């Protein structure tokens, strides 16, 4: 079904028939080859086009038409046909409007008259209000009663001055992150050197909700419509493939237009920092390929999928589920310093084994005992090989330095130990040690690590059952896919 | 900050559907109550206080591991969202496209009307119920969340919501919460409010389709 | 042969339905141009969305209780060598890795201290002394203790400027595909109070309509679907500004006319029209032959699709025109990806 | 750049007052204590974590930035976070396991 | 690179692989043999190869008419009952022909050249008969599989003339089921209508675009389902057939690899004598390790009928200097 | 299966603090209502003849709960709510939970003052419940090697809708339902004087220590 195939490649495929201008040898093949191999060309198109082919009988037609032959180069470009339904569009009542400063002033990191600050925020309750179009026209202040200085504007002066003065005080700052980060200008980007005029909007200044009147001065196939709307940053409209397709009839470059703000965006992370709607030219019919997300820039800085996800709002990297139940698992008891431990015991009792050819050790205490020469404390681990019947194995080699080691207190554990090992002779028997002090403390923080893994659990079997009643997720929600 | 927004409609409007009693409770303390907690919230984090109000309930979602704040703004919407969801003269039927866009979502408003009490009935605890509309999927939704939680938690945009915290009708209907969601259905649901946020949803999630050239 | 890598596009006289369903070749009924559009093939395609801008590319004692010095862990332990002096003698396979129920001992004493604590080990020992376990592989291998010149071996046995991308959701959405497209394949084609652009305020929730955010326009087809009935006396064909003060008094300078107030500067001026229903020589998305041209002037067009139009300037994306006669086969759906040498 | 403790939405009340310590009760809360090691962990429950001595470098999975605290710093651990963290001295804090 | 290689490189790089690895190769398919009464068993230790220097050199065994030959020797495990009934001698294995180094074999005194051998390289291809669209697996010991599409798909595998089974019912037989074809092929309705050595690997990786690690040495059933979506691309049309007499689809045997191929049967030979020995030994008791359960005959007179018979192994053409060095560079398609 | 008790006082008993008005929509409403139509789910099926905290337990699943779950919980909890309180309630404890209260909270107004938070807090319909500790998981490690008498803490704990400490295998002693029906005809939004309330003149705190003894039991007979 041709039809049908035709939605398909439309809505799936992004097909349009984009109209091709073709040099008049071209239309010339793409019309004869309709006809045969070396037929003699019947169709009066292609005898037009084969009698086209030279540019002397194109001038001959240009007289003859009259039409100038640079307004005929236009004219090649003409859309081809089936030109869109004109826009029929029309405003939801008036247009009523309250100068509010921004939500997210000051800009992170400026500081500024918390009080002045305090007494700007007080005009973000006055969103609260109702309006009534029946109540607008009664009290409607107009003419000499309406000029500024009748205007109670107050909390937006305020808000002006902390404005001109973060300006003032940052402009250069950003011209030169500008300049810094941004290598080559493009349209969501600072406006910047000779570029710039002073008196451009700031970012800070522009709030989702409001109101531009802007020119549209560029469009791109696959990102949408971008408009001056006064600032050192285009606004931009999200129109994307074939809905140009359309939009390209009434969306012109240079037109002006009336935009709402409907997000702003970092513009260090997001290609665009200023999202915008058309308010008066509205084609909101005809934008059919949404944004999923807004683009970002992945930066000489940015290292780790995570962190740029989370500095954007994209969902994680799915995962394989992995098929266990994060309540049903063990608990990890096992510290993770007791290996750290382990080896502080055995260097001990390495010390203690040559203490016990004492010879070597005359003259000084254990705790006054220092590293050798040439110890390297810049790493911990060393790696080579080992030998036993004919075959290798890997080594790992664990330094350990000296001023670790309890030594003092070891040393007494092994006299006392040797001691009742020589009881131990007396009573005939074997003298096991159950523990050293250094077990008995990995045992500790091992209680310590299950006493966390225990709690943990436990938290987690309440935050499931409250979960599960409310139906929160489990666990995170974009973490796990099963393929 | 945000102000205690009112209901359009005067709190005797709704009477006898909803008793000037149950209103004055439910906006003049309850949602009051939300919205001062949320200003006392706001007044110290200036990153939550940046954001719009739909950005503010999305970042405190915290992509459900809800932040502290997330209750109070979200509770302020939710009833914003509910007084314009209902008026004076709540009529028994959408018209235009709020009932072309039912009848080929749900197949009828019969159907609508079954899932929405359905939702309403089997919510348990503390809740709300959803018209909304889905954003990836260009259609109708009925969802049901309990406590705070709203579609915009999953961009999803919604179009008319019915409150099932017994709050807003224990006063008036006790346990027997199926006879205010009936009365709620039939004397209070804003058609004319599910149209103007539809219109709305419509900048953002095109529910028409394409005219493809041949 | 496709002579880049690239998408392939047919603006018309190609079929839009696969000469044999399940098949990506498609019949030409009449003669067309397939354009090869340029793009850089290659992902993380959860962080990688359309349009990112990628910039980025001995002692006694121990004869008794070496087993002090032993340990297990969860899925590990270590065993002194002196062969242990606890007198169990250990054995290990000549590669170092184990198999299921291999020997790695033979000969009870503890051969590890009694932790209190045992989490649950994927590492089973069992009765001369055996290892086995539930792909995963266990290994030896040594690990010796040094300090101040003093050595001591345990075995380890343990269980082991760049360019934008643009992205397909494709014939099914987890087969999604990309191009990047830089200055590789994109070019510019050569040069051809008082009102100003700004802010005019935030717009008010207009309570007629029942969005917090204002519904300020309505298109010809929401006027039909979502135009309430008694609204219709306020669908005004020119824009009608008002101003609230912070006192909610309401401010229209001249009601009959545009006027509006921008923020910075305080002063009432005009909107450039009413704003009520009432140009660039070359369109987006045209595709171009070669040697075409808009003017006698010098810079005739390349051949390729018009990303970008400006001003006084446009950005190509390169294509390359292949023509193609009647009953010629075309190997792909639209979009398709073609690599380079591709049929 | 963003800072990291952001990004992750660790809040970190560094320098507590007695007053927010008793009121949280820290007093009562477990203790761990760690010496110098590297823990792997992925968070299954919010913790909240009073660091009594020394200090810890977090580091999130694939991440190259460390975020540091310090004694005296009253760290909030997201559930589902995944960070390995790394002690390089004595240290010993308080914990709480805190579920919704 | 930037400069003539050596024309004998081609064999010396050859022999070296031969002796580099196929000594290892070989001696590891070497199994442990066992007697008839599973009591007593015999190993050897291929980590013990070496191979002594010959102790005739070149100009000697030319003279008295002789092979020009290095010896294996390995150590062999033999447990003739529990306990220390073991004794692991050095047991001299056998005389392998050494290569001199302009790239020829001394053998019985006189100089042989190994020349090179060409064959279809293993992987898949496909034919269209007479449209009879025809895929056909070569493995690398020349084994051929045929799959075959006449009309309407219904995909035949076929073993022989009178033997022809649906590809559904191959891969039943092989432990795949219908939900593993509908998950693991392209087309899966087409499919529900109806109702190879290292070098395989990679050409059959390379030429179907599958991605089975290179340790997956044999045929997959998953491969022979891939085949089948291929064919039934190339049904639609969606590739194209493989014209097999092009250069582009031809491998060359070199000495190594027939020197290794005759190390196989040499070793095959081996396990015979050391069965027939250890039967002898288990009736007639006879003597434990005389040398051991071994004789030299097996690699001797293998590689001595290799280069005597096999039709890739022939006289060096002393004709002139220039003949030396052409006829170790002959590829030839015989053999 | 199962049958609505009546609550151990008579419905006049605690007038002017819940009105007869709220126990008799609470209890003959919602516990009623509760109670029937978890008679109507566990009749024919593997649920009926346990007991309703095994059917709770049961019905729980470990997560992902059976629709028997809501009715029975709700059912419990509110037959556990009527037996924690009594007409001439409050006041303070005595014995062995005053003096857990002591340890695990330092004194009984502290104690009071975060049971006063915790149901001030718990956002929504649920319950706030003082438990005793005692809990075992089923992990295969939860085992504690030298268990301490410190361990087994009384916990102020608040559960979402009809959760309850049951389903952790702690055992509850004394529980505030914070659903709006318990209070929104007496209190209406003023949830907090419903607790002050509660806390001040309701609690039984005699059945809350005869709850902490068979706890004691139950955890002793470990
Ligand atoms: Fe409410
Ligand atoms: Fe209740």
């Amino acid at each position: 079904t041709e039809d049908e195939a035709r939605r398909r490649n439309w809505i799936e495929r992004g097909w349009a028939p984009w109209e091709e201008i073709l040099t008049p040898e071209a239309d010339f093949a793409r019309k004869s080859l309709n006809e045969g191999e070396e037929v003699p060309l019947q169709s009066p198109e292609a005898i037009e086009a084969f009698k086209m082919l030279r540019p002397s009988y194109r001038k001959k037609k240009i007289k003859e038409m009259g039409i100038t032959e640079d307004e005929w180069y236009a004219k090649q470009f003409e859309i081809r046909g089936d030109k869109p339904p004109p826009l029929d569009t029309s405003w939801a009542g008036p247009l009523v409007v309250r100068q509010i400063p921004p939500r997210d002033w000051p800009p992170k990191g400026w500081e500024v008259d918390r009080k002045e600050l305090e007494f700007i925020r007080e005009a973000h309750k006055l969103m609260a209000e109702r309006v009534w179009l029946e109540d607008l026209d009664k009290d409607l202040k107009v003419g000499e009663d309406a000029t500024v200085d009748k205007m109670c504007l107050e909390r937006f002066k305020v808000f002006l001055k902390q404005y001109n003065e973060w300006v003032e005080a940052n402009k250069d700052r950003l011209e030169e992150d500008s300049y810094k980060y941004d290598q080559d200008f493009y349209p969501g980007r600072r406006i910047r050197g000779k570029d710039y005029k002073e008196g451009m909007y700031e970012l800070p200044f522009y709030y989702p909700g409001m109101i531009c009147e802007g020119t549209v001065t560029t469009l791109h196939l696959y990102q949408g419509a971008f408009v001056d709307i006064g600032g050192v940053h285009e606004g931009w409209v999200p129109i994307k493939g074939n809905d140009w397709f359309w939009i390209r009839h009434f969306i012109r470059v240079g037109m002006h237009v009336i935009v709402e703000i409907t997000a702003k965006r970092d513009p260090y992370r997001f290609r665009f920092p200023l999202e915008l709607r058309f308010v008066h030219p509205n084609i909101d019919h005809m934008i059919f390929n949404k944004f999923d997300f807004p683009p970002i820039f992945h930066r000489d800085g940015d290292t780790n999928p995570d962190e740029i996800r989370r500095d954007c709002g994209r969902p994680p990297e799915p995962r394989k589920d992995p098929g266990s139940k994060p309540e049903e698992e063990g608990l990890l008891s096992d510290h993770p310093y007791v290996d750290k431990l382990w080896q502080l015991h055995v260097a001990e009792q390495m010390i203690l084994d040559d203490y016990e050819n004492p010879e070597k050790y005359k003259g000084k205490k254990l705790s006054e005992l220092s590293d050798d020469e040439g110890f390297d404390e810049r790493k911990e681990i060393e790696h080579g090989e080992a030998y036993y019947k004919k075959t290798k194995l890997p080594k790992v080699i664990l330094k350990t330095s000296v001023k670790e080691l309890d030594l003092e207190a070891a040393l007494i554990e092994r006299k006392y130990h040797n001691k009742l090992m020589m009881e131990a002779k007396a009573r005939g028997e074997g003298y096991k040690i159950e523990k050293l002090r250094r077990n008995i403390e990995m045992d500790e923080y091992d209680s310590l690590h299950w006493r966390r893994s225990l709690e943990e659990r436990e938290a987690l079997l309440r935050d499931i059952s409250s979960r599960q009643a409310l139906g929160l997720p489990l666990e995170e929600p974009g973490r796990y896919k099963p393929g | 900050y945000y102000g205690l927004k009112t209901p359009p409609y005067p709190l005797d409007a709704l009477e006898p559907y909803m008793s000037r009693r149950t209103l004055e409770v439910h906006w003049g303390k309850h949602h009051r109550g939300y919205v001062d907690n949320l200003n006392k919230q706001l007044g110290k984090d200036d990153k939550l206080y940046g954001y719009t109000m739909e950005e503010l309930i999305k970042a405190t979602y915290n992509n459900g591991n809800p932040l502290p704040e997330f209750n109070n703004a979200a509770q302020v919407y939710n009833h914003d969202f509910f007084w314009e969801s209902m008026q004076p003269g709540g009529g028994d039927m959408p018209q235009k496209g709020v009932l072309e866009q039912i009848e080929k979502d749900f197949g009828s408003f019969t159907n609508f009307r079954e899932k929405f009490t359905n939702a309403a009935l089997t919510q348990f605890g503390s809740g709300w119920v959803w018209l909304v509309l889905k954003r990836e999927e260009r259609r109708l939704e009925v969802v049901k969340t309990s406590n705070a939680i709203n579609p915009l938690v999953w961009d999803d945009i919604p179009i008319i919501s019915l409150d099932v915290w017994e709050h807003s009708y224990y006063l008036d209907y006790k346990n027997e919460r199926g006879k205010y969601i009936n009365t709620f259905l039939n004397h209070l649901v804003s058609w004319n409010a599910a149209m103007s946020r539809m219109a709305r949803a419509e900048a953002f999630v095109n529910l028409g389709e394409p005219n493809i050239p041949i | 042969y496709s002579d880049s890598e690239g998408e392939m596009h047919w603006s018309t006289d190609v079929s839009h339905a696969p000469e044999f369903t399940y098949s990506n070749v498609h019949l030409l009924p009449k003669t067309s141009h397939l354009w090869i559009l340029s793009g850089g093939s290659c992902i993380l395609f959860s962080i990688h969305k359309d349009q990112d801008q990628m910039n980025i590319p001995y002692s006694a004692i121990f004869h008794e209780n070496s087993d002090l010095l032993a340990k297990r862990r969860r899925n590990r332990f270590l065993i002194p060598f002196q062969i242990p002096h606890s007198g169990i003698s250990v054995e290990i396979p000549i590669n170092g890795i184990f198999r299921r129920n291999s020997i790695f001992a033979f000969f009870l004493a503890t051969l590890f201290p009694k932790d209190l604590f045992r989490e649950k080990d994927n590492i089973q020992l069992r009765v001369c002394l055996v290892l086995n376990w539930d792909l995963e592989e266990v290994r030896a291998f040594f690990v010796e203790v040094n300090t101040k010149g003093l050595i001591r071996d345990f075995i380890r046995i343990g269980l082991v400027n760049h360019g934008t991308i643009r992205m397909f959701l494709n014939r099914n959405k987890e087969s999604q595909s990309l191009l990047i497209l830089s200055s590789s394949n994109c070019f510019r084609i050569g040069p051809f109070i008082k009102n100003s652009s700004g802010p005019l305020g935030t717009a008010i929730q207009i309570s007629n309509f029942y969005s917090f955010l204002p519904l300020l326009t309505y298109n010809q087809i929401s006027v039909i679907k979502y135009l309430q009935l008694d609204n219709f006396k306020y669908i005004f064909q020119v824009i009608h500004s008002y101003l609230i003060d912070e006192n909610g008094r309401i401010f229209n300078l001249d009601p009959y006319s545009n006027l509006v107030l921008n923020p910075f500067k305080l002063n009432w001026y005009f909107l450039h029209q009413n704003y009520n229903n009432n140009s660039t020589i070359i369109s987006l998305g045209q595709f171009f032959c070669e040697n075409v041209c808009i003017a006698k002037k010098e810079p005739y067009l390349k051949s390729g699709q018009v990303l970008i139009v400006q001003r006084d300037s446009v950005v190509i994306r390169s294509a390359k025109p292949y023509l193609a006669t009647p009953g010629a086969k075309v190997h792909g759906h639209y979009r398709e990806i073609l690599y380079e040498g591709d049929t | 750049q963003t800072p990291l403790e952001e990004l992750y939405n660790v809040k970190v009340e560094r320098k507590v007052s007695q007053r927010r310590l008793d009121e949280l009760g820290v007093s009562r809360w477990s203790v761990w204590k760690t010496g110098k090691c590297k823990l792997p962990w992925d968070w299954q429950v919010d913790q909240l974590v009073y660091i009594e001595e020394g200090e810890v470098r977090v580091v999130p999975e694939g991440s190259k930035r460390f975020m540091q605290f310090l004694a005296g710093d009253l760290v909030r651990y997201p559930k589902w976070l995944e960070a390995d963290l790394f002690f390089n001295a004595p240290y010993s804090e308080r914990y709480c396991f805190k579920a919704y | 690179t930037s400069t003539i290689p050596g024309f004998n490189q081609i064999q010396f790089e050859g022999f070296y692989r031969f002796i580099d690895q196929g000594l290892i190769e070989e001696l590891s398919k070497f199994p442990k043999i066992e007697d008839i009464d599973h009591e007593i068993e015999f190993q050897l230790f291929v980590e013990t190869y070496q191979l002594v220097e010959p102790l005739i050199k070149e100009r000697d065994a030319v003279y008295e008419s002789l092979t020009y030959s290095s010896e294996l020797y390995v150590s062999a495990g033999l447990i003739w009952k529990t306990n220390r009934n073991m004794q692991e001698q050095r047991i001299f294995i056998g005389n392998i022909p050494l290569m001199n180094s302009l790239g020829t074999s001394i053998v019985n005194g006189i100089y042989r050249v190994v020349i090179n051998q060409i064959l279809q390289s293993p992987g898949i291809y496909y034919q269209s008969e007479l449209s009879v669209y025809t895929g056909t697996i070569i493995s690398d010991w020349g084994g051929r599989l045929e799959l075959e599409i006449d009309k309407k798909a219904r995909i035949w595998a076929r073993v022989s003339r009178k033997q022809k089974i649906s590809i559904l019912v191959l891969s039943s037989a092989m432990g795949s089921n219908l939900r593993e074809i509908l998950e693991n092929v392209c087309y899966p309705e087409i499919f529900l209508s109806f109702l190879l050595g290292r070098i395989g690997r990679r050409n059959i990786n390379w030429r179907l675009n599958l991605n089975i690690p290179q340790n997956n040495i044999f045929l997959l059933p998953r491969d022979i389902l891939a085949a089948a979506d291929h064919l039934i691309g190339m049904k639609f049309g969606m590739g194209t057939l493989d014209d097999m007499n092009h250069l582009k689809n031809k491998r060359i045997r070199s000495v190594a690899d027939l020197l290794q191929d005759q190390l196989g049967l040499a070793l095959a030979r081996l396990e015979n004598v050391v069965k027939g020995t250890i039967g002898g030994a288990i009736r007639h008791k006879l003597i434990p390790t005389p040398q051991n359960l071994v004789t030299s005959t097996p690699l001797t007179t293998t590689y001595e009928s290799f280069f005597g018979l096999h039709p890739l192994s022939q006289v060096l053409d002393r004709t002139n200097p220039l003949t030396q060095i052409v006829h170790g560079r002959k590829l030839s398609y015989l053999g | 299966g199962f049958e609505l008790k009546p609550p151990p006082y008579p419905l006049d008993a605690l007038e002017p603090h819940m009105s007869r008005e709220t126990l008799d929509y609470h209890w003959g409403k919602h516990h009623k209502t509760y109670v029937e139509n978890l008679n109507k789910q566990i009749v024919g099926t593997d649920l009926d003849g346990l007991s309703l905290e095994e059917v709770v337990l049961l019905s729980y699943n470990r997560g992902n709960m059976l629709p028997a779950f809501n009715n029975a919980a709700q059912a419990w909890n509110h037959e556990f709510f009527w037996e924690s309180i009594q007409p001439g309630g409050g006041g303070k404890p005595s014995g062995d939970l005053l003096r857990l209260i002591e340890r695990d909270f330092g004194s009984f107004s502290d104690f009071v003052e975060r049971f006063k938070a915790a149901a001030a807090s718990n956002f929504g319909s649920g319950w706030t419940w003082l438990a005793y500790k005692a809990n075992r998981l089923d992990v295969a490690n939860a085992v504690n090697p030298l268990p301490k008498e410190e361990d087994k803490k009384l916990v102020i704990v608040k559960t979402p809708n009809a959760v309850n400490p049951l389903v952790w295998d702690y055992s509850p002693l004394l529980t505030i339902d914070t659903w709006e029906h318990a209070y929104y005809l007496d209190f209406e939004n003023r949830r907090i004087e419903y607790i002050n309330t509660f806390m001040e003149k309701l609690v039984s705190w005699e059945t809350v220590s005869t709850r902490l003894e068979s706890a004691m039991a139950r955890a002793a007979q470990r």
